[PDB]
């Protein structure tokens, strides 16, 4: 098929045009929701820990597919390994609150802590990238996040988004190929 | 859902389970599906088969 | 009494990918509205369909030049999500999340050239089988292919097949490999006509029947 | 002849090699009456116009890559750029129109986009900048690209000074190619509207 | 055999916020009858909305005197629930243990003169937007503001309207701002006649809309 | 709006007085019930202690709201770590009554002891402020309590209000301002 | 009931779960309710819009 490419209209042509059969997609793994309903590590932490998802590595299945998005929503759950109590605060809150117990606080019970936490920031959704002449009274505003958390000591840190939303694509990067024709690496196989 | 695999009804009340969504005016708000679907498949000019 | 339970060794460990959910601790939460937010999207694939990116080139070009010479196979790729010519696609961008693939990847082809600077091409599907891709259109024309010229209409839309022995095919190379396992693609320059200079930019875009399965997170992190 | 004219308010654009108009995300605006501005916005017809700004000069030595910007709102001098300094908070879309006159003896090609939320593009992402509502300018068919796009962000208004949502970017594909025959260098120009304005929280007067 | 179960792990600790019930020990408890006991309140914000409290001005008094001088400005304050003149508030006192707010707070301004002292007032709402805040009520006119004059009611009632970016604001301010996120109130006396001396009592109470949600325990304990 | 301010009858202007559209209001979080349904910690213990919500911390969020009202009622959940068995004895009982095993009586299990206890004073409802001019046969009565407990030693206790009824507020003060302006605080935000 | 989020329904009787009220006479004796509801919310006086 020729058309006018231009006008940038979408053209799919089909194995038909030279005399082949269309065939039957089952798409579910590429399914938004279900792609970026797992857990995903967040490697710094501290025992004063405010999450962020852009904490995530750029390269791993969640980070690299989150970026490839500019808008986002969703829940969150969070497993935790920490010592002493746990401690969450919602978005919004006064550092200092961490240390009370009023606040959601979980007790400590081996071998670490999951949890059920819901979206809670004050926009309707959030961000990855930003473009903020400043956005004060590469950065983006300290309303992008989902509370925080606070322990004697916080050991691993995994997060899982909860119906998920993405909105407004962006691109989404393979492996730099170096060699004259594909990049080939060493593929599982028995002994 | 997106996975999500159990078959017993939540033991936790919704609004407990998760953050309660709210409109003004889920729907099919898929910029994307629609987008390709509108996608030209058929062959601009004539034919000799 | 009380109800009996066997606690079952080997059951209860937490895994990444699990399709239970946590238990809430912060309840009545309501969201502000975000009805009908613009953009939204479901499946990668419909991206992938709608918006064909750029195939590399040469020394970093999303285009192929018209030779001045004798010569007319103005490229040849694997036909592998992890050629290098699809590296900066969006396409292979989302491929190497999923081990295994299957369907037809379409290949779009948008000439350049001034009113005055006309050529004819030929893009043909060389399947695996042969040592090396014939780089002569001549001896290509025995395969699967498509030729055609230029006009008003400035773009040519053609469809990869997926013809392969086993009904998925790797989405990654393994080292073992010599030759590439789905075969290759060529095309080439049957004249042209004032053309010297002038660029043909090629792109692609996931096909009808494209399909992902068996999500993986193989980047060094 | 694929002529079509514009119209945004007592202005009026019209192109006899027109390829249609690309809408970007939306073919309409969500509710521009939410809970974040009470009832106090109201919408400001005046300032639904046509602009216009030079974006650069597309010439030989300019290689695939090459890119300009123009982040939206840009400085406005108009009714427009009043409503910035007259209210807090505001929204509205773009209607826009870019325009590279040579001749039809001239080749090469130019991506022209909208970008919501810029950030510096790699070379490597330069690739796959037609996931973003787009158009090509190619001299053999067309000297006008035209995209439409709504408001979008976090925030259902903004504050303008602060933050800027969408930016037009025209990148070269393919370099300009020259004869005897051709224009010598285009001059690309871009010709913008903003659409459905509205404003919210009148401020004082500087006095 | 008995029925299998998987004991999860991540899944059993305490959270002081759960919405479990723990196990009873003691039954068959009657309790004294309290029907109909009075001044309950089962919301927070209707009594916060029925019972306006005192903001806190000058040298801490819930008043503002009229100027002899011709200065017009009687009071200027953050719209922030963590402003020093709503320091005393009922209002403030509720919101410190909620992250966000929304919606409208309402300012009352009681005229505590003598039958022979007479003025007129304004009242305006300067979002946020511009440096500082102006000091003159014919710079304040643009902002949307209200005039009233003194006679036999002595209470005039104004809407703080909620006009932001985000569908809600925080309650706590952080250090790092310069400028009040969500503007300022400025009063101002256009006239007065033979009313030096005489008071001006500001009382503050939560608006039909007014809403506080994301319960937080912040003080030092 | 003018009114007659000295009647100290209620008025609730709305934007609409000016052209504005006055919005929905969603107010669980400040439900009496739900607010006060929450764990709070008693700070002082000892091997035997009398359960008294008064002993609640002034600043807390139950405490602060719990002393924002005149009068109150609830049920109550307790969490104790102890070491050894845990007795309960309701209000009212002789203290040596502590000692005896067929009060209730939990035995000792990791990592502590919840329970629900019903309210047990002899009045149909308890004051958190008591103008007593002695009260006999800054003071609260004897008899203003939910019983007592006993173990070898008491090393913590959260209490949680169940079924909570509040009645005539009382002054409820947010932190005193120094600053000019606003009292400004270090809230959470990404690193 | 407020913050209690279980689906399923109470594994104890309620006269063990909890303390049992008694009447002399839970209804509408919500006095700060009424008194918020009876609010004042008109213009005293002509308007001139
Ligand atoms: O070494 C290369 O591959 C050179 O890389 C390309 O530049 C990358 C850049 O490295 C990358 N930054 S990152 O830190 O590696 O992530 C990012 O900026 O993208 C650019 C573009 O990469 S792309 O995949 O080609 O799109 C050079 O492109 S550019 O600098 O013009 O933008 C690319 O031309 C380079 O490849 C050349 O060198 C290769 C090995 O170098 S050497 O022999 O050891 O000296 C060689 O294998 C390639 O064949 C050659 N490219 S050629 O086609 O022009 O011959
Ligand atoms: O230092 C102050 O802020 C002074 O505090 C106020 O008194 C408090 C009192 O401290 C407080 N007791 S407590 O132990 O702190 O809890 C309680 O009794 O309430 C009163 C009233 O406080 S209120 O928040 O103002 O309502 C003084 O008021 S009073 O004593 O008349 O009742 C208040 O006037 C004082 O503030 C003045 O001093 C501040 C700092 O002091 S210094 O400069 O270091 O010497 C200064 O910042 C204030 O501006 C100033 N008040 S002014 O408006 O008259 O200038």
């Amino acid at each position: 098929t020729t058309t006018t490419g231009e006008s940038a209209d979408p053209v799919t042509t089909t194995v038909e045009n030279y005399g082949g059969d269309t065939q039957v997609q089952r798409r579910h793994h590429t399914d938004v929701g279900f792609i970026m309903d797992r857990f995903v590590k967040i490697n710094s932490l501290s025992p004063t820990h405010v999450i962020d998802l852009m904490q995530t590595h750029k390269h791993g299945i969640v980070g690299a597919l989150l970026r490839a998005a500019t808008y986002y929503f969703s829940d969150l759950e969070i497993v935790v390994r920490h010592d002493g109590n746990l401690t969450w605060v919602p978005n919004g809150a006064p550092e200092a609150a961490l240390s009370n117990t009023s606040n959601p606080t979980a007790y400590n019970k081996a071998p670490f802590t999951r949890l059920a936490l819901p979206y809670t920031a004050p926009h309707r959704v959030l961000a990855t990238v930003y473009d903020g002449t400043n956005k004060y009274s590469t950065q983006l505003p300290a309303s992008f996040n989902y509370g925080a958390i606070q322990a004697q000591a916080i050991h691993e840190l995994l997060v899982r988004m909860k119906r998920a939303e993405l909105y407004c694509p962006r691109p989404l990067l393979a492996i730099k190929v170096t060699s004259q024709d594909r990049y080939k690496q060493k593929i599982i196989a028995p002994a | 859902s997106g996975n999500t695999g159990s078959i017993i009804n939540n033991y936790y009340m919704q609004q407990y389970q998760n953050s309660m969504s709210t409109q003004l005016g889920t729907q099919n708000n898929d910029w994307f599906s629609k987008l390709a679907s509108s996608a030209f498949t058929g062959l601009f000019g004539a034919l000799l088969a | 009494g009380i109800f009996p339970v066997a606690c079952a060794d080997g059951y209860g460990g937490l895994v990444t990918t699990d399709p239970k959910t946590a238990d809430p601790v912060y309840g009545k939460v309501y969201n502000p509205p975000k009805t009908n937010y613009p953009g939204r999207f479901t499946n990668l694939l419909d991206v992938a369909e709608a918006c064909p990116t750029f195939l590399r080139f040469d020394d970093g070009k999303p285009y192929v030049v018209t030779r001045a010479d004798d010569t007319r196979l103005l490229a040849k790729f694997d036909v592998s999500l992890a050629a290098k010519h699809m590296s900066n696609t969006y396409l292979s961008g989302i491929a190497q999340y999923y081990t295994q693939y299957s369907g037809t990847i379409n290949l779009h082809f948008m000439f350049t050239g001034s009113t005055d600077s006309k050529a004819r091409y030929m893009v043909a599907y060389i399947p695996p089988g042969v040592e090396t891709p014939p780089d002569t259109p001549e001896e290509a024309a025995h395969c699967i292919h498509a030729e055609w010229d230029t006009g008003l209409n400035s773009k040519f839309t053609f469809s990869i097949p997926y013809v392969s022995a086993a009904d998925y095919a790797y989405t990654a190379s393994d080292t073992a490999e010599t030759t590439n396992v789905q075969g290759w693609v060529c095309v080439y320059q049957i004249t042209h006509g004032k053309a010297e200079n002038d660029t043909l930019l090629v792109s692609a875009s996931a096909g009808k029947d494209f399909e992902l399965r068996l999500p993986i997170d193989p980047r060094t992190q | 002849d694929r002529l079509l004219t514009t119209r945004n308010g007592h202005t009026t654009s019209t192109t006899q090699s027109s390829v249609g108009v690309t809408y970007g995300y939306s073919t309409e605006e969500d509710h521009v009456a939410g809970p974040n501005t009470s009832g106090l916005e109201t919408r400001v017809v005046q300032a639904e116009r046509f602009f216009k700004k030079f974006l650069f000069d597309w010439t030989t030595d300019k290689p695939f890559g090459y890119l300009t910007k123009l982040e939206l709102p840009t400085d406005h001098h108009g009714v427009f750029g009043h409503l910035v300094d007259s209210y807090a908070y505001m929204r509205n879309g773009w209607d826009v129109e870019v325009s590279a006159v040579g001749n039809q003896f001239n080749g090469g090609c130019l991506l022209v986009a909208m970008v919501p939320e810029w950030k510096a593009f790699d070379t490597r992402e330069k690739y796959q900048l037609t996931l973003f509502p787009h158009q090509f300018i190619s001299p053999r068919t067309n000297m006008t690209a035209h995209i439409t796009v709504p408001y979008l962000g976090v925030n259902r208004y903004d504050q303008y000074k602060k933050h800027k949502p969408w930016t037009l970017v025209v990148m070269v594909l393919s370099p300009l190619t020259v004869s005897n025959t051709a224009a010598p260098q285009i001059k690309v120009y871009a010709n913008i509207a903003p659409t459905y304005v509205h404003v919210a929280g009148e401020l004082p007067s500087k006095e």
